[PDB]
């Protein structure tokens, strides 16, 4: 017996991809201190 | 279900864990809820291994499941667990004593700001602790020496604001992972030679390529060698001395977490899970004679040369220590088999003692000595203080060896052991056997009953608040009588079982080289750094600098007068014919 | 089954990167662009684990995603995709990060028109390069990525911005012609002019047009997997970089020449790979050995994680050359372990100058007393790249040092001068992580708090990332046959393909 990547992959996948567009809205430093300003490595 | 005491623990620490970093505004605040939920687990934890422990021995013995880890082509990796009286005992060893550390640090930081963070250390530390106990091959030993190892760099780096724990933690892992580049190689080469990691499969693999001669008995020393690199180099002997100084530059309990329970769990099972190897080659037996009796040699003959209890005490962790190499240096581990299990149930005793000595002294520790953590500028812990200076009494004094009480059945046999094996190299360990049981009695005197400074009766955040070097009074711990009603009685129920040779559980439980070299590397990381890039930035330097000099060389074949642009012209005439005759 | 999967996966990113231009509401800096990139990005994605789960049936070898159609037959030229156990990790992965590449570029708002559409485009062309099975689009898209990555560092980088990118692309241009003048080799020998990767493979071509074929792909591989004399490019042009683009060219675009490696120099190639293996285990030894120094050597925090992920590349190459079902195991993980792992350490070293804005590692010191969550995520992705077990950094070098010194191809007194060797970087690489990690963290004396630094915080978005980097490291770490699974259908087929060259 083996676990399977796929039952695990196709079940973390949906969890993976609502999580990425909810987290984007949660973010703070990067909108009102921000000294690194319009550039990201100047 | 045995398998699930391993990842209990590892459960409390990942549940734990993503609470600070990702709920960081609340777990701070659930510091006592998140405290007793691990030690909630950990309890859960020895309700599994103590029915494990006792109603495995004079009962159903073996058991061996495994699970496949990973797979090729008649390559297979198995990890899974093995309940043996040699490992079922190693469970007790280790699940109790790290009940323990989390019952006395939950007194000891109370005002601590980083709380929930210690307790997920030790959530991790013991669940590494508890995997490689039940671990039967080789590799899944070497699963578990760098998680125990990661969490040693993790305990000592604890307080990370302080630099002094800071360049401790690093060198406690590097130190942590010499040992485990010997260990890496003894897998390997023991993988190359015999093709199986269990020590079932080799305990008939090994043997039958030396007797034969498919591979030389010179060949199989420096490997069953390079698999003893791994205990060495953990405990702070000639290569790098530096291991155990670090004991006492961090928390307080880390020395019973560190210096008491890893050193007997990693150093003392390895060498005893692998008697097959060991026991076939002589040229082996003799250099863990060497550099056992050595090690015992110089964690004592440092040890008296010392102004600090810190130190000096996990000095004596590694002299003691040097005692139980030559458990398996003589090949009788009966005499080893003793000081097995109670290596932490009265040693410890002492360990979480100490501990409390220079924690009831004068409060927060500022970085070394702020709350009085030193040596021959305080005394007075036997006159007027807590239930805590008298398990510095019991603690202390049976080692050497009482009749009546327990540890005087754990350094007759030790000495019966080489006199039955190796009686001339006997002379060169009761020199320093004699004097052992010495310096430690000057522990008893120099610890509570001395030259006094001040009144150092209580704050080890077991009085009131705000006690910074003002305790008149004494004060016990709530979380002190607990520790001393579970381990008391248990070195008095393990001091019957296992005590001599036929006993119950022995039956059925049957120096800056470093700096030399890391000064060493750092002067050749300088010299290759710029090495072997400037030959091919050389090319760059020459490639990327003659095409362009070649189209500034090549600009001035344009130069403006057309006239002689008809040179040009009428020369490649006058050239292409004689390139198409010839 | 009937449905192009593989060429929309490819040709989505691309196609969706053409609105961008006309994405409405210029509100200052680009927020809703932002996240339509990462709505292509995650959806496209999407089409990949739907395309996994569904419609890629493992344990047999060969491709499973075939779509051959026909583009140029007068050249004789096809679009020939398919994923076999060599492309599919590598497929899952590029879609896996650059999901989390899209969402770690969420303070880039300097040219956010340019900026996402470059980064969807090197989405579509990184994909491109794992699964087309033919040689003139797989030149294609291995110069694909050659433009969209020249303008991402040459804009968004730090000081010597203009030099990395110069220096990139002569590196990268320079040696993707050995891969059109050998495919072109491969194509034209004997009498059949088919390009396609499975037939040339099936070719038999001679042992000294072998040698140069293989001299021709080991300057075009060794430059991108940077093998170490051919690594100059690497430090220069992660030195000056950005995190998102940090985790294209770090856990995507170095993986491309390790993949590389095991296609066009191990199956189409076995005769000369049984002639020029010993050479590459010396040089993946070195590898190893050069990087680890230069990475203690170094006072740059970024180019110290650069040189560090040249060292992690020296695993794949010895994983390669060692003819072993487990020693070519342990060097696709190897790819897919530092693919995720150099992710996670290059988005935490963006993140930790997007607060200090030093990058000098002499004048931080005591960063995490401010910090506590970015120390916190730092330690544990720099205790995955030094091999700790429990996490993927162990496992897949574990493999290859056991792969290695079981192999029926080597002698003896070869086999213990490498295993020796190749494990001193198991001791190398806690001196200069933890050193950096003590030399930036922990500390009670801080930096002058009043130039630069003078803010310090750590967003749940960025914790997000890191926490999505470690449950593949981890996952895989305390079970590898989770991607073992995939390769062993066609890592089984391709020393068994190498197998038969072996006595020589």
């Amino acid at each position: 017996a083996v676990i399977s990547v796929k039952p695990i992959l196709l079940a973390m996948t949906p969890v993976f991809i609502l999580l990425c567009l909810f987290f984007g809205t949660r973010n703070g430093f990067y909108d009102t201190d921000q000294y690194h300003g319009n550039g990201s490595a100047h | 279900y045995a398998w699930l005491i391993p990842v209990l623990p590892l459960l409390g620490a990942l549940i734990v864990g993503f609470g600070l970093i990702a709920f960081s505004e609340t777990t701070s605040k659930l510091r006592r809820p998140s405290a007793i939920f691990i030690m909630a687990l950990m309890a859960i934890a020895m309700g599994h291994s103590l029915t494990l422990f006792w109603s495995q021995v004079q009962g159903h013995l073996p058991y061996t499941q495994m699970i496949e880890w990973a797979a090729a082509g008649n390559l297979h990796i198995a990890m899974g667990y093995v309940i043996d009286p040699l490992a079922a005992l190693m469970l007790v060893i280790v699940t109790t004593v790290a009940f323990l550390v989390m019952l006395y640090s939950d007194g000891y930081m109370a005002h601590d700001p980083g709380y929930v963070r210690f307790f997920a250390y030790l959530s991790l530390f013991g669940s590494s602790m508890l995997g490689l106990v039940v671990s039967p091959n080789l590799v899944q030993v070497y699963i578990f020496w760098e998680l125990v190892g990661m969490c040693s760099y993790l305990l000592i780096g604890f307080w990370y604001d302080r630099k002094s724990a800071a360049e401790a933690a690093q060198k406690a892992f590097v130190t942590n992972r010499v040992g485990d580049f010997g260990l890496l190689l003894g897998m390997v080469g023991l993988f190359w030679a015999t093709g199986t990691f269990d020590f079932a499969g080799m305990g008939d693999r090994l043997t039958e390529l030396v007797n034969t001669g498919l591979l030389s008995p010179s060949l199989a020393a420096i490997l069953a060698i390079l698999v003893f690199l791994g205990p060495v180099a953990k405990s702070a002997q000639f290569p790098l001395h530096v291991w155990l100084p670090d004991a006492m530059e961090g928390p307080t309990p880390i020395s019973a977490l560190i210096h008491a329970a890893t050193m007997v769990a990693a150093g003392v099972f390895l060498i005893a899970r692998m008697f097959p190897v060991f026991e076939q080659l002589p040229q082996v037996m003799t250099t863990i004679a060497w550099t056992g009796a050595f090690t015992a040699f110089m964690g004592a003959t440092i040890a008296i040369t010392q102004n600090d209890i810190k130190k000096s005490l996990a000095y004596s962790t590694i002299s003691q220590l040097g005692y139980m190499v030559m458990g398996m240096g003589v090949g009788a581990y009966s005499a080893g088999l003793f000081h097995l299990m109670t290596h932490a149930y009265f040693k410890a005793m002492l360990f979480l003692g100490s501990g409390s000595v220079i924690h009831s002294m004068e409060g927060v520790v500022g970085h070394n000595p702020d709350l009085a953590q030193d040596m021959r500028y305080m005394g007075g812990l036997r006159k007027y203080m807590p239930i805590t200076g008298a398990t510095f009494l019991v603690g202390c004094l049976a080692i050497s060896g009482v009749p009546p009480f327990a540890g005087f059945w754990s350094k007759d046999e030790i000495l019966g052991a080489v006199f039955h094996a190796n009686p001339a190299m006997w002379l060169l360990t009761w020199l320093t056997a004699g004097l052992t049981a010495f310096y430690m009695f000057r522990m008893y005197f120099m610890t509570f009953e001395g030259k006094f400074r001040n009144v150092p009766p209580e704050r080890q955040e077991h009085h009131d608040h705000h006690s910074h070097h003002a305790a008149v009074p004494h004060e016990s711990p709530w979380t002190m009588t607990l520790p001393l009603v579970v381990l008391a009685i248990p070195s008095t129920l393990i001091g019957f079982v296992g005590t001599p040779f036929n006993n119950l559980f022995e039956v059925f439980i049957h120096e800056l080289y470093e700096a030399v070299f890391i000064k060493g590397c750092r002067r050749l990381a300088r010299q290759v750094l710029e090495v072997d890039y400037n030959v091919v930035d050389g090319v760059v330097n020459l490639t990327g600098f003659v095409t362009m000099v070649t189209g500034e060389g090549l600009k001035y074949l344009q130069n403006g007068r057309a006239q002689f642009y008809a040179l040009i012209v009428l020369l490649a005439v006058l050239g292409f014919v004689i390139f198409s005759v010839q | 089954s009937t449905f192009p999967w593989l060429t929309t996966i490819i040709l989505f990113p691309i196609v969706a990167a053409l609105a961008i231009p006309f994405i409405p509401d210029p509100t200052g800096k680009g927020r809703p662009i932002r996240w339509y990139a990462l709505a292509v990005g995650l959806i496209d994605f999407a089409l990949i684990v739907y395309a996994f789960t569904n419609f890629y049936d493992l344990n047999t070898p060969g491709m499973q995603l075939w779509e051959s159609y026909d583009w140029i037959p007068e050249i004789g030229l096809r679009w020939s995709v398919g994923a076999d156990g060599l492309s599919m990790p590598l497929i899952l992965l590029t879609g896996f990060i650059t999901t989390l590449a899209i969402l770690a570029a969420w303070p880039v708002t300097l040219k956010p028109r340019l900026f996402y559409f470059l980064m969807l485009a090197m989405y579509g062309g990184q994909i491109a390069v794992f699964a087309v099975q033919d040689m003139l689009v797989f030149f294609l898209a291995w110069e694909l990525e050659l433009i969209p990555v020249y303008l991402l560092l040459a804009i968004w980088g730090g000081h010597k911005r203009q030099y990395a990118a110069t220096k990139f692309i002569l590196y990268t241009a320079g040696s993707s012609l050995f891969i059109l003048v050998a495919g072109l080799a491969m194509a034209f020998y004997g009498d059949t002019v088919s390009f396609d990767m499975q037939t040339l493979a099936a070719k038999d071509y001679a042992l000294g047009f072998q040698l140069l074929v293989y001299a021709g792909f080991l300057v075009a591989y060794g430059v991108k997997l940077p093998i170490v004399p051919l690594h100059t490019w690497l430090p220069d042009a992660h030195g000056e970089a950005t995190a998102p683009v940090h985790m294209l060219l770090a856990g995507i675009l170095l993986k491309m020449g390790g993949y590389a490696l095991i296609r066009m120099n191990v199956d189409m190639l076995p005769a000369a790979h049984a002639k020029f293996a010993p050479v590459l285990v010396i040089l993946g030894v070195v590898n190893i050995i050069y990087a680890a120094l230069t990475s203690y050597a170094q006072r740059n925090l970024k180019r110290k994680i650069a040189y560090s992920s040249i060292s992690h590349i020296g695993f794949v190459l010895i994983g390669i050359a060692s003819f072993t079902n487990l020693g070519m195991s342990g060097a696709v993980l190897q790819m897919v372990s530092h693919g995720l792992i150099g992710a996670s350490l290059f988005f935490l070293v963006g993140a930790t100058y997007d607060r200090t804005h030093t990058l000098i590692l002499e004048e931080m010191g005591g960063v995490g007393q401010k910090m506590k969550k970015i120390f916190a995520m730092f330690t544990a992705c720099s205790l995955a790249s030094l091999a700790l077990p429990g996490m993927s950094g162990f496992v897949a070098e574990l493999m290859v040092f056991i792969g290695f010194a079981t192999s029926d191809a080597y002698s003896l007194p070869f086999r213990v001068i490498v295993v020796f060797l190749a494990a001193v970087g198991v001791i190398l690489t806690p001196i200069y992580l933890l050193s950096m990690l003590r030399e930036i963290f922990y500390g009670p004396e801080n930096k002058e708090l009043v130039e630069h630094e003078a803010l310090v915080d750590a967003e749940p978005r960025e914790v997000f990332i890191i926490a999505c980097l470690l449950v593949p490291i981890i996952g895989i770490g305390l079970y590898p046959k989770l991607l073992t699974q995939i390769y062993d259908a066609t890592t089984g087929q391709v020393i068994a393909r190498a197998r038969e060259v072996l006595p020589t």
